[PDB]
């Protein structure tokens, strides 16, 4: 009785950047974005395709069902997670991402969306520091002051709630920063990137950065609140 | 005063040099650089010597002791002491730590360099280019209970910035400025013009610079709860504000936009015939022929000296005009600006920095002194010498043309395409290395022109003012007021503006204001900005009432309407319904009735940096024990209430259809009395409780300490 | 290995800057016919469009171009060639579509403009983007090829800036002489520094693909039509 998806993925052409959102595993979406040049195909990934456990029969790859330029809003549902493409500001469009969970009582809860209030930097920011095509990436997502962040690897901070902390993604003795975290809102998030960077768990914005990359890749999975054993069931099905 | 026994300490720690000097009262200045010494032409926003301090002359690079940091040392100036230490269990002197000597003799650690056993270097250097310029990341320790106030302006609805990351990139309504106070009893200034990052994490505070040749910061200590001294030290370091001209304290009429000369003359005729006082009429943008002409289009403003004189004859009001920093090819000044190198430019390609009005443009170089003087020669010829002697320096955030997206003026879809923000070339550096200076130097362009025409020195009494949307460290030194930028005309926006102005106060900015009623229409709220609907008419009257108790009372916005009889929808005190006209005019009269109180509190800000609009921790943290937590949680009682001067307590109504409003009256320190008097009922209440007062549409919840006749006299200090 | 050229291209090619409207072109063919002077191809130069990026003759001066090409072939038997620039301006009817589908190159920071011309700052279309090559042929085949103008003059497609070794083209020689750095723009195949030499080669390829698609012919076989290019690279003789 699983709410299987009706689309293999959505590919948005937003100017020079392409965003490929695909249903991935149970109650999960996989988002990939790149400016100008398509993925080489030799990028390093830490997630399984298809997931170790999920609704799928075969791997997704780059497959998608619908292509748009993001002029109009769209909606895609997989399991209990729903994606809603929207505009920025008062506009009605479909180049901004937002993720909801369908609760047991029929209502919906906003897990997170791309941090794009009226006056703010682009939630998918690209910057070219070198003469080549490799770029640095800064992706921003909304957050609430009451949110709680669990995981993010190991660190001697004497805290299990990582909210309000910045975690640099550079390894050294006793410090293994890993961008895999659970939120008490009922969702988990995987920044599937091997590049060094930064984890910002701010009061109103969650931001991940990549020092140098050719492709941004993350996965978001939803679960009913308080049910952390399912979140870990989904994370392990994605990463091992 | 505990004067220091050393002029400074210079540490040679490998290839990096650290120069720590006593600076002002209870302050230390720290400068560090790897390999190459400072050129001496770095951009600095602090005074040497401070405007007020123990010193007789400037410090410069002078120091008393030189060491390699092999052994620990101690240096004391005032109540702050520096202790150089090792890292880990080591005994050395290459790590910095700062303590305050309390009144009871004991000491409290303000902060040290974040260096636990396993951690990155608290002074991290990185070379991204082939040259010697470097990126810097400086880390300081922090505690989970700490509270951060200031950091500039932002629409975050918080006065406690703990747990937030603040990017140092300017855009509309967002002026990140690395000057903050901590509730531990110290202030900190990251004296750097480079773009970067502010990390106020749970256990680590980090500042970064994208490209620089020198790191420079100042730390100053004060006894806990005593924020008035922190602001006294900050203003002595970065600038003591001048006294504003008396006319600027009145009612400022503005909108988007008064389009031709005869429309402005009928506006003054309306204020005169209706016997409604007005102190300044503002002319908005798009009033020029081309971007960069810096003059009113004669086809719509044929005789502006006659216009300003007629406006002054009917209302006595002064005039203000708008200018943008962008110049297009169709400008009469484009060839001259291009030839003399007075324009910024992207570092490859044609050099255009953004777009507007269907043309791609280039911002003038405010860091170039020749460009600043070229621009005043236009403003003085076409405005100042023609009766318009106040200037609206709009859309000068720096880099792009005022927004966080490129291709301004085009479709919102194109604006949303993530074109990278430009790292432009300036005369003083690049956008990444010196970008934060651009709006600060733009204010300076008008300040230099003002002081030159009046033959007065900076810091003295102003004859005229400028209206700016951005700034930086020490922007309070100019005859210039900052406003919160483009806001939406909805109820939630009105509640968020308060915390932005309170954060500006903690940054050192006193001359702050908003757009009464908001600026932009919210397309998802059908009544937003509609001056003919009762829904927005209610919102505007609540908003206009609040601006009465702000450093500057000004109305402005881009309204919508059902009936239009001009170029744009109206925004005048008689444009919101017949029943609302007497309400708006009453607050206009009340504003002029507070003139003595306004000039008195603006003067103390000029002498001491005495904050004008005051967050509740500055006056009642020592007193009310409940306030420490109400600020930590960013309660509406602390993000939406404030002290306007030493006597008034203000709390705007931020909800529709409301007749009672809950105001938290803080404790004042006399438990057997009732010090709070409600303005509209004259009823007295005791401190330390939340009260629900009658708040009809015409009344804004305002309490006052002492007698009303004394605060109206100005004698409050 | 180069293809064999069409026989008509080996004759006399008449061109200048510039034949401005349709009636001037028709009187030119009438002159060759009345004087019995042979001509094999008539060329229409640039600035014959309404906006940069429209990729069509301005109807205010070329009202019926299918009739113009047919009249030219009736009087002289000559084929026709028209000019197109790779620049796109905001006033273009194709600007919104080119921007939304990512068919324009761009400088890597700032608004993205790559040069200037005709008093407007412009962006070059991305010849390395296969989708952009298709977009441009859909314009040329609609407004030229299917209307008797089946040879194309792909001018000012050197890559990076707009055809010159200086930025701010079309402006004063003093401004042009100011050493604004040549742009390291973003392409779909790389940057100007990493793949820039491909731009004019891929621009020739755009029309070669269009020519071979219309005639159902393989590249390298006999050509029915030609293109006039000012730049190229390794192996450009294959077109
Ligand atoms: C004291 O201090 C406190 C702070 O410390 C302060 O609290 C702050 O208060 C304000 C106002 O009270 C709060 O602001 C609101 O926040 C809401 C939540 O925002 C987030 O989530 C939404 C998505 O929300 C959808 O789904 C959830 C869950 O399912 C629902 O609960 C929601 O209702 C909403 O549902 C709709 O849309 C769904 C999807 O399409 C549908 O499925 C569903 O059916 C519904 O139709 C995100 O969109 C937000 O993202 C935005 O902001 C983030 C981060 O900034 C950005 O990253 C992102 O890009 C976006 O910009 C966000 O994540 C908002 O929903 C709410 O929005 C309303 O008002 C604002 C104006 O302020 C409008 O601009 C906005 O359009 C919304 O207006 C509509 O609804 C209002 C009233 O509800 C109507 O009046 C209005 O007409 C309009 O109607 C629209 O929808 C109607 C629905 O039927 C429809 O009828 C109409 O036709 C019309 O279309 C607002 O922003 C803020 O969060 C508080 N902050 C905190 C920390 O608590 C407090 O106020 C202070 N108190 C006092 C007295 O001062
Ligand atoms: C439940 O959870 C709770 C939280 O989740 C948890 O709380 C945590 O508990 C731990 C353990 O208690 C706390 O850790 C301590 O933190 C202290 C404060 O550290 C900060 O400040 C110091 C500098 O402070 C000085 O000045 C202040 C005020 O003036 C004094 O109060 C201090 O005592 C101290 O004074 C000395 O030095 C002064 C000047 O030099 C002198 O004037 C004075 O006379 C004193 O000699 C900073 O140095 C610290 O910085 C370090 O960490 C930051 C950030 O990580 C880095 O940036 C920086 O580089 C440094 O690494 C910090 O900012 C520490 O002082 C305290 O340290 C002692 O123990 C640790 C081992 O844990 C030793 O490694 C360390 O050397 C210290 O040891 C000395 O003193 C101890 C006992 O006090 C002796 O046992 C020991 O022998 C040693 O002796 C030395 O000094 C003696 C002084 O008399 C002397 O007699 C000896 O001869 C010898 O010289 C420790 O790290 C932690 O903060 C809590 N965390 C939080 C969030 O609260 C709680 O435990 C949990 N509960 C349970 C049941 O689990
Ligand atoms: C950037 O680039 C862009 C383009 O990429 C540049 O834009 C271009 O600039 C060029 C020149 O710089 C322009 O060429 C001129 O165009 C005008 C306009 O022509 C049009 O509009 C005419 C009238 O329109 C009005 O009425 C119509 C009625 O329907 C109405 O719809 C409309 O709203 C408006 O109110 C039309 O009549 C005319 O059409 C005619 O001719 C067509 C050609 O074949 C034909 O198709 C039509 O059937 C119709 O017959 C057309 O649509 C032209 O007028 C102008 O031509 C004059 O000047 C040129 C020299 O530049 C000269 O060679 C011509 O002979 C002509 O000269 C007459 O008047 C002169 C007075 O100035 C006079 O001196 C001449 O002698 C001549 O007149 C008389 O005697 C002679 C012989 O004795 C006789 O032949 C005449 O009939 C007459 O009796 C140019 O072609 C482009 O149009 C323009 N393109 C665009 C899109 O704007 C831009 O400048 C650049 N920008 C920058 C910053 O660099
Ligand atoms: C980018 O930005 C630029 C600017 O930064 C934008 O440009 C501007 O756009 C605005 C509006 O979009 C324009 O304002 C409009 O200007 C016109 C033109 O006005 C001038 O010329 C008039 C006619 O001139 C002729 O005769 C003279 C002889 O001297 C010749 O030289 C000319 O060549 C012409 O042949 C002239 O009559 C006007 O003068 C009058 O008013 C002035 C000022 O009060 C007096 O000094 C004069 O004495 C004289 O009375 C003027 O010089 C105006 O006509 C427009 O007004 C109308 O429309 C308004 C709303 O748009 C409305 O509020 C007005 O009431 C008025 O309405 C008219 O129509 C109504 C109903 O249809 C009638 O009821 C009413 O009677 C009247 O008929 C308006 O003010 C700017 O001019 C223009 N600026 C520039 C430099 O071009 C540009 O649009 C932007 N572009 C992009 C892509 O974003
Ligand atoms: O940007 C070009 C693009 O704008 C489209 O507007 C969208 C945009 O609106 C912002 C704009 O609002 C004006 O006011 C309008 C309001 O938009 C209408 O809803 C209302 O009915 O009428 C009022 C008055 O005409 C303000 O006057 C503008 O200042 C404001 O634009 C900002 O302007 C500043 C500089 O002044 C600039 O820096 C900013 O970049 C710019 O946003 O955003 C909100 C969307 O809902 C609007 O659709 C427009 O529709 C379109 O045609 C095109 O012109
Ligand atoms: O470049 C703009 C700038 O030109 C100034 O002209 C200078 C320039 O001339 C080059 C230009 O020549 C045209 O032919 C002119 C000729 O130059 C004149 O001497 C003659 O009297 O008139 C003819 C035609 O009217 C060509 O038609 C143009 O192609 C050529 O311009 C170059 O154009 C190509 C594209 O066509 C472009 O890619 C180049 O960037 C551009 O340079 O250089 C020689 C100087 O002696 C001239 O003074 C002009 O004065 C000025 O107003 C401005 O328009
Ligand atoms: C200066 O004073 C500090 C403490 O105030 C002391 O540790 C140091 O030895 C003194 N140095 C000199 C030269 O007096
Ligand atoms: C002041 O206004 C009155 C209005 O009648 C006018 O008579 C008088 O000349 C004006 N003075 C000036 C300097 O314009
Ligand atoms: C102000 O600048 C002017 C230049 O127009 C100069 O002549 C004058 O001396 C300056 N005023 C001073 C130095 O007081
Ligand atoms: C000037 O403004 C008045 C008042 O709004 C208006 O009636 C008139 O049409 C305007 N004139 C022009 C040319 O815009
Ligand atoms: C409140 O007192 C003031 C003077 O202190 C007076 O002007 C006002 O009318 C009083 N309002 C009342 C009694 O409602
Ligand atoms: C071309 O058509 C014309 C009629 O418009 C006719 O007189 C002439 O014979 C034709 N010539 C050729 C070569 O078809
Ligand atoms: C050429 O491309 C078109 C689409 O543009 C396609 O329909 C056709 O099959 C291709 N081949 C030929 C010979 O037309």
């Amino acid at each position: 009785t699983y709410f299987a998806p009706n689309s293999t993925g959505l590919r948005i052409q937003h100017g020079f950047e392409t965003i490929l959102i695909q249903p991935f595993g149970y109650d999960g979406f996989r988002v990939r974005a790149w400016p100008f040049r398509p993925p080489s195909g030799n990028e390093i990934s830490f997630i399984y395709d298809p997931p170790i456990e999920g609704y799928e029969d075969t791997a997704h790859g780059m497959s998608y069902d619908t292509a748009t330029t993001g002029t109009e809003p769209r909606t895609l549902r997989n399991g209990n997670i729903i994606l809603r493409t929207t505009g920025w500001g008062g506009t009605t469009a479909g180049y901004r991402l937002s993720f909801y969970r369908v609760n047991d009582d029929g209502s919906e809860t906003l897990l997170t969306n791309e941090y794009a209030p009226l006056k703010s930097l682009n939630p998918r920011y690209y910057y070219w520091p070198g003469p080549g095509a490799e770029f640095s990436a800064e992706f921003s997502f909304s957050a609430t002051p009451d949110e709680q962040i669990y995981g993010t690897g190991t660190q001697q901070d004497h805290m299990i709630n990582k909210k309000g902390s910045v975690i640099d993604m550079v390894n050294f003795n006793s410090y293994i920063p890993t961008p895999v975290f659970m939120s008490n809102k009922g969702y988990a998030f995987i920044w599937n990137m091997p590049a060094e960077g930064r984890m910002e768990f701010g009061t109103l914005r969650t931001r991940f950065t990549a020092a140098s990359t050719t492709l941004v890749d993350y996965v978001i999975v939803a679960a009913q609140p308080g049910d952390y054993d399912t979140l870990q069931q989904r994370i392990s099905a994605l990463t091992g | 005063y505990f004067a220091p026994n050393s002029t400074g300490l210079r540490i040679q720690h490998g290839f990096e040099t650290i120069l720590i000097q006593p600076f002002g009262y209870d302050g230390f200045r720290v400068r560090a650089w790897p390999f190459r010494p400072p050129s001496g032409n770095e951009i600095s926003f602090i005074y040497d010597p401070p405007i007020e301090g123990y010193e007789d002359t400037a410090h410069g690079m002078s120091y008393d002791t030189a060491t390699t940091g092999t052994e620990p040392r101690t240096l004391r100036n005032g109540n702050i002491i520096l202790r150089t230490t090792g890292w880990g269990g080591t005994t050395a002197g290459y790590r910095l730590s700062f303590y305050r000597v309390n009144d009871d003799g004991s000491e409290t650690l303000l902060t040290n360099e974040y260096a636990p056993l396993k951690s990155l270097n608290p002074r991290y250097y990185y070379w991204p280019g082939p040259g010697a310029e470097f990126s810097a990341e400086f880390s300081f320790s922090a505690t989970p209970d700490e509270q951060i106030y200031g950091t500039g302006t932002q629409q975050d609805h918080m006065i406690n910035k703990k747990g937030s990351v603040i990017d140092m990139v300017n855009f509309n309504s967002y002026i990140p400025t690395p000057v903050f106070m901590s509730n531990k009893g110290y202030a900190f200034i990251w004296n750097m013009p480079a773009e970067g990052r502010m990390e106020f994490g749970t256990l680590r505070t980090r500042f970064t610079a994208a490209s620089t040749t020198l790191v420079d910061y100042v730390i100053v200590a004060a006894q806990p709860g005593d924020y008035d001294t922190l602001q006294q030290r900050i203003s002595a370091l970065t600038g003591r504000a001048p006294a504003p001209p008396d006319f600027s304290l009145g009612y400022i009429q503005s909108k988007l936009r008064y389009e031709n000369q005869t429309e402005v003359e009928l506006l003054a005729q309306n204020f005169h015939d209706r016997n409604i006082p007005v102190s300044m009429i503002v002319i908005d943008y798009q009033s020029w022929a081309h971007q960069g002409d810096w003059a009113l289009d004669p086809r719509l403003w044929p005789n502006v000296a006659q216009m300003s004189a007629r406006v002054k004859n009917l209302t006595g009001a002064e005039m203000m005009a708008s200018l943008w920093p962008s110049v297009a090819d169709d400008s009469v000044n484009y060839a001259a600006l291009q030839a003399n190198g007075l324009l910024s430019a992207t570092r490859d390609g044609p050099g255009t920095t953004d777009s507007w009005n269907g043309s791609y443009i280039r911002n003038y170089d405010s860091t170039n002194p020749s460009a600043r003087k070229f621009l005043w020669s236009m403003l003085k010829k076409n405005y100042y010498d023609k009766g318009i002697k106040n200037f609206w320096i709009d859309q000068a955030d720096g880099g792009a043309l005022g927004e966080a997206y490129e291709n301004n003026g085009q479709s919102t879809y194109i604006e949303s395409i993530p074109f990278t923000l430009p790292n432009v070339n300036y005369a003083a550096g690049t956008q990444l290395s010196v970008g934060k200076l651009y709006p600060w130097a733009h204010q300076q362009a008008i300040e230099e022109g003002f002081r030159n025409a009046t033959d007065t020195k900076e810091g003295s009494a102003c004859d005229h003012v400028s209206l700016s949307r951005s700034g930086y460290i020490g922007s309070q030194r100019f005859c210039s007021m900052i406003w919160s930028g483009d806001t939406t005309s909805v109820w939630d926006t009105l509640a968020v503006q308060v915390a932005s102005g309170l954060s500006a106060a903690a940054t050192g900015w006193g001359w702050w204001t908003v757009d009464a009623g908001g600026f932009e229409v919210d397309s998802t709220v059908w009544w937003s900005g509609n001056i003919d609907t009762p829904e927005y008419r209610e919102l505007y009257v609540r908003w206009l009432a609040w601006t009465t108790f702000l450093p500057f009372m000004r109305t402005h916005g881009s309204r919508t309407c059902y009936f239009q009889d001009a170029y744009t929808c109206a925004n005048e005190p008689w444009s919101y319904g017949a029943s609302n006209t007497p309400i708006i005019v009453s607050y206009i009269h009340l504003r002029y009735q507070l003139g003595a109180y306004l000039k008195s509190i603006f003067n103390q800000f000029h002498l001491t940096g005495r904050s004008i609009m005051r967050p509740l921790y500055m006056d009642f943290e020592k007193t009310d024990p409940k306030i420490s937590q109400l600020v930590s949680s960013n309660s509406n009682y602390t993000t939406q209430q404030y002290m306007f001067g030493p006597r008034l307590l203000v709390s705007p109504v931020t909800l529709p259809n409301v007749t009672e409003w809950p105001v938290y009256l803080p404790q004042t320190g006399q438990n057997n009395t009732k010090p709070w008097t409600y303005w509209w009922t004259n009823e007295t209440y005791a401190g330390g409780q939340v009260v629900k007062v009658p708040a009809p549409l015409q009344h804004i919840p305002v309490f006052h300490l002492g007698s009303r006749e004394e605060l109206l006299s100005g004698n409050v200090f």
